[PDB]
DNA sequence: TCCATGTTTATCACC
């Protein structure tokens, strides 16, 4: 009866997605006026894209594709998404159509318009953007040959950083309990996530989860803002740990488990004992969402 | 028969809405002197009379012909001859009361209007359609054209009922992007939404290339909120009338903005200095309550659309523009600190960092010197004078000791160095000289110098105008 | 009676029938405001129906209530240009007519845009057993809210009011939705709103009350 | 099935990828802000070519190769002798046109875009630089013979640094078509990695 | 309910 949300973290490394609406000869990123700065910016269909990929490449049973068509990208290889079983992984079976259903006697079914489940937000940077560039070179395909050069070779810029990417999860719903191995599949497929963003292949990001850490009461999302994080240094404590050792019995400890993987290298022995009595284990983000998954599954 | 109308400007939700009163009225007005138009009074009885002309309401009656006399001003149209740079010909309406107003140098004005208005609003071939078919009409001879006018008064019968919309007006009520479902409107708005555009301010855009070159594309559209009806007809005679004649190339002077919040703003400088001279107007909030900024690109067989933006126009930026007269002219990156003023946004022109942005772009292509020098000094602190004076001891007492083509040697010899300089985004040697060469200000040097923001980048400015 | 505040990292409120490129607002329309107040209510709508129109909502019952909207702080606004779902708008044909399964399949990118930051203090009258029951959903058995606590007396902020024809406004929403169902009707009349900034509480020109 | 991926290192010496557009009078390499500090930054693009020429070393076949005979840069085996067949790793080429051999249906079904198995990234230094070091020296002209009068008798200098780098790589494991014999020599190329540089 | 089309203009203001 409880609705566990999550909040992640990825370690450093250079920044390779590009967000298009190429300007003159370089090719940008949308960025944010949080406080005057620039920061990076990775909208949740990419994401809800690769996980949708993940649960179509471990074998989980879908009825939609894209392929690389020869004129432009398109989705297809559907059919009526009749039973939410096998289809759609219980998330987001929209249909627009009036001629649908036969007019839906024979469904018998809800026609899956809105039902949304695994709500996600969008990823946000830690660190502002400093003007870098990178050259581009792009010479003509041929002198001679019959494929076309393009009539010209020019030379452009890139722009790169090194960031690290929090992320709020905001996993909700109790009626999800239909199919518990579609769920622990799902979230062993979030635990190994990779190439969430269609970038490229040169220059590859992946996200890696580590210290992947938020739990809450059965109640809505509320407490620690799933933000508010420094540049790698030390970003939970400041955060939330303080309000946690000031509220040790106010705000529940016993299912608010431990932050940081980074326990593992400072100060392990004090949060083990004086902070609080709960699961507080953290070796490894798949065992820690397997066991998390059983208890929520339980209840 | 006679028909009777009645508005009210409390209930339009767009300001499109209230701006096509206005360009009715003004139509009307257009109507009322013409000879012919009392010639067809006199024959055929034309029916057109403006009953309530107040602050809020608005009154009309009309016969059939009446509707027919507009119809036939406001779509007349003729054919011009284009020669590639093999024949062709391109049909442009005649513009109705614009035509009346413009005594610029070759209607330079109306050219820039008239090719938007075939270009964007009418891009459908529904303008030409009517278009084409209504040129090269002669109202002299009689010619008129009541096909159209029909369907249109029978609609007009039922102006309380409903019929869908059409991408010839503001468009978004097709798709819908979500649901195959149409839009509400009544039939009596949408017929006042067929004049607005000749109301609307027209500008001409572009972007700058490597070689400075002026790539015009797309148009900028202004759309007055009007507050006062009875007021607002009044004052539009003369502002069309006094536009600025120079001219550039193929276009006005005017016509030619950067940002799209400069075409808005310069319609408020060019509406106060009117009331200056038209006597009954006092403030501009008395007259507009908003302003509407559209940016439009016709591209294929489909438009796109880029800004669409609407924010409280006011009185405190009339300096704004002397301010970019008197700067503006001589380089073309003094922009970014005009679109920098337009909670914590009052005084920040103050700061004003215009130096990220428009140094990344002007490395390679536009560097092709000491007019620059000095813009960089204020953006490496985040105190002048003294080091002016320090650099000339130095080179004077060089000189001393010792005893026309050095302003290309100078312009390089700085280059080298403000190049290097750029890119540190031995500096304490040779103003370690300069100070030899030479108290409170003296004592200043050390709380200033020892940074290392300033070390980095501040000391090593100034200097290098010497030699 | 009694008011409360929330906060929220982003946002987004697009107008109504905004076309090919979307907008939005600084300001949550009514309309908003009282879905979410009915979805923290734990009440579901009374509509249960599905086809081409899905608010399908008669007023004949429903809770009465007061709705004021506060600002403590202007936010800016920042546009991403990802892609879109298009709805078909031309014959088109081919592919589209070959599978009909929720098709959609025409896609085109254009544009939109998102705010960077929310903080609102909104204010309710509403009946006892009204805020009885939301104290029970809050308490008891899309990025749009972070967090909600009920801080009414202290945390004085800036209100809105409708202006009539008179002077001038500052710093005003655009327009403003009352009651609108995604059908043929009237939509809502009043569309002018402005801000003043002033410390005591609101007039009692400010407070609104919704038909529903 | 067998996803794989690594990273190497190299040992230290003084540094190669000298860019030198900044101006005339220095000769800037490629940097970018960690921490705060300026490192070295080779792109990937360099390892990709050297790639390609050690899979032209060691008798591969091949679909692409440089002429070095023109006024600006110039590849032609890439697009001149090759409808794509197969390419070096696979890549299978790809460039948009309103035709492209009959749009490479008919003759040659393959899809339009490419494949692009091999990952890799950028490849940063360890530790930082502190400015300009070296100095340098351009003679004057040709002198007696009139060929090449440059007419410079110019004086400049360039930039090096000493350190070693390091960069990781990755290579997934379900691709197993024509796998036997192509990957692997391309893994043992790794190990060598002799001329990727700009100089 | 379902059949249809279109573009044509080059360039300028500082010490």
């Amino acid at each position: 009866n409880l609705n566990l949300f999550a909040t992640i973290l990825t370690y450093p490394a250079p920044a390779s997605n590009y967000r298009g609406e190429s300007e003159e000869n370089r090719s940008v990123i949308q960025k944010i006026l949080k406080d005057g700065q620039k920061y990076a910016i990775i909208s949740p269909e990419s994401m809800r894209n690769a996980l949708r990929e993940m649960l179509i490449e471990l074998g989980q049973p879908n009825n939609r594709t894209r392929l690389h068509s020869e004129d432009q990208l398109a989705v297809e290889f559907k059919e009526y998404p009749n039973p939410d079983k096998f289809a759609d992984d219980f998330l987001f079976g929209y249909m627009v159509a009036q001629t649908n259903d036969a007019k839906e006697m024979k469904k018998l079914n809800r026609p899956a318009k809105r039902d949304s489940i695994f709500r996600c937000n969008m990823a946000v940077a830690v660190n502002p953007y400093k003007y870098d560039t990178v050259f581009y070179q792009s010479p003509l395909n041929a002198g001679d040959s019959a494929w076309k050069n393009s009539t010209s070779s020019a030379l452009l810029h890139r722009e790169v950083t090194h960031t690290a990417f929090q992320y709020p999860f905001a996993l909700a719903g109790k009626d999800c309990a239909a199919k518990p191995e579609w769920v622990k599949a799902l979230l062993q497929a979030i635990a190994e996530l990779n190439g969430v963003a269609g970038g490229h292949a040169r220059a590859y990001y992946e996200f890696a989860p580590r210290s992947v850490v938020a739990r809450l009461t059965p109640k809505l999302v509320a407490g620690y803002q799933t933000y508010g994080f420094d540049a790698e240094g030390n970003w939970l404590e400041l955060s939330r740990l303080t309000a946690t050792d000031s509220d040790n019995l106010d705000l529940p400890a016993n299912e608010f488990w431990l932050g940081g993987e980074l326990v593992r290298k400072m100060d392990q022995e004090q949060k083990a004992q004086l902070e609080a009595m709960g699961a507080h284990l953290y070796a490894n983000p798949e065992k820690l969402f397997a066991d998390l998954a059983d208890s929520f599954l339980g209840v | 028969e006679i028909l009777t109308l009645d508005f009210n400007l409390a209930e339009l939700p767009s300001a499109q809405h209230r701006a096509g009163l206005a360009g009715l009225i003004l139509m009307i007005r257009e109507l009322k002197k013409w000879p012919w138009f009392k010639i067809r009074q006199k024959e055929k009885d034309v029916l057109l009379s403006i009953e309530n002309l107040d602050q809020y309401g608005a009154s009309i009656q009309l016969n059939l012909e009446g509707l027919i006399a507009l119809f036939d001003l406001a779509y007349l149209s003729f054919t011009e001859e284009r020669k590639s740079k093999y024949f062709y010909d391109v049909i442009t309406p005649q513009g109705g009361f614009l035509a009346g107003w413009d005594k610029s140098d070759g209607q330079i004005w109306l050219r820039i209007w008239r090719d938007m208005f075939w270009s964007i609003i009418k891009g459908v071939p529904a303008t030409r359609n009517p278009f084409n078919n209504r040129c090269g009409l002669n109202l002299n001879a009689g010619d008129s054209f009541s096909k159209d006018v029909e369907s249109v008064w029978k609609s007009l019968q039922n102006a309380e009922k409903t019929t869908g919309q059409s991408g010839a007006f503001y468009l978004g009520a097709m798709a819908v992007n979500a649901e195959n479902v149409s839009t509400d409107d009544l039939i009596k708005w949408q017929f006042l939404l067929h004049f607005w555009a000749f109301v609307a301010q027209v500008y001409c855009p572009y972007i700058l290339d490597k070689d400075g070159k002026r790539n015009f594309n797309g148009y900028v559209i202004v759309i007055p909120d009007i507050a006062n009806l009875e007021d607002f007809c009044d004052i539009l005679p003369d502002v069309l009338s006094n536009r600025n004649s120079k001219a550039f190339g193929f276009r006005p002077q005017e016509s030619v903005i950067d940002v799209p919040e400069q075409g808005a703003l310069e319609l408020l400088n060019l509406i106060k200095q009117r009331i200056a001279k038209k006597a009954g107007s006092g403030l501009l909030s008395d007259l507009i309550v908003g302003v509407e900024v559209i940016h439009a690109e016709k591209q294929g067989n489909s438009i796109k659309l880029h800004s669409v933006s609407y924010l409280q126009p006011n009185e405190e930026s009339v300096d704004d523009y002397n301010a970019i007269k008197n700067s503006y002219y001589c380089p073309w990156f003094r922009r970014q600190l005009l679109l920098n003023l337009v909670l914590a946004s009052q005084s920040w022109l103050k700061r004003h960092p215009w130096y990220g942005f428009g140094d990344l772009l002007s490395r390679i292509p536009q560097r092709w010197s000491y007019f620059s020098h000095d813009a960089r000094q204020l953006f490496t602190q985040k105190y002048a004078e003294i080091v002016y004076k320090i650099a000339q001891g130095f080179v004077l007492s060089k000189l001393s000791s010792k005893h026309p083509k050095l302003e290309r040697e100078y312009n390089d010899k700085k280059e080298k160095v403000v190049n290097e300089a750029f890119l540190a985004i031995e500096k304490q040697a040779f103003i370690d000289y300069f100070v030899s060469t030479l108290q409170d200000e003296f004592v200043d040097f050390a709380q200033k110098l020892f940074q290392d923001t300033d070390e980095i980048r501040s000391l090593t400015l100034l200097a290098l105008s010497s030699q | 009676t009694r008011y409360l505040r929330l906060k929220a990292p982003f946002a987004a409120f697009r107008p109504f029938q905004s076309g090919s490129f979307r907008s939005t607002t600084p300001v949550p329309s009514f309309s908003a405001v009282y879905g979410l107040l009915l979805n923290l209510a734990g009440i579901e709508q009374r509509q249960e129906v599905e086809g081409k129109v899905t608010l399908i909502k008669p007023k004949a019952e429903l809770p009465k209530l007061a709705i004021a909207i506060g600002q403590v702080k202007p936010s800016s606004t920042s546009l991403i240009n990802q892609q879109l779902h298009n709805y078909p708008v031309g014959n088109s044909g081919k592919e589209f007519a070959s599978r009909t399964f929720g098709s959609k399949y025409w896609i085109a990118p254009v544009r939109r845009e998102v705010l960077v930051n929310l903080d609102l203090i909104i204010g309710l009258q509403s009946p006892v057993e009204f805020w009885q029951k939301l104290d029970q959903g809050l308490k008891g058995e899309n990025f749009l809210f972070d967090e909600i606590y009920p801080i009414e007396k202290p945390d004085l902020a800036s209100w809105y009011c409708p202006l009539e024809p008179d002077t001038r406004p500052n710093q005003g929403a655009c327009r403003l939705t009352l009651w609108i169902d995604r059908e043929n009707n009237t939509q809502t009349t009043i569309k002018v709103f402005s801000p003043s900034d002033f410390r005591l509480e609101p007039p009692a020109k400010a407070w609104q009350q919704l038909p529903g």
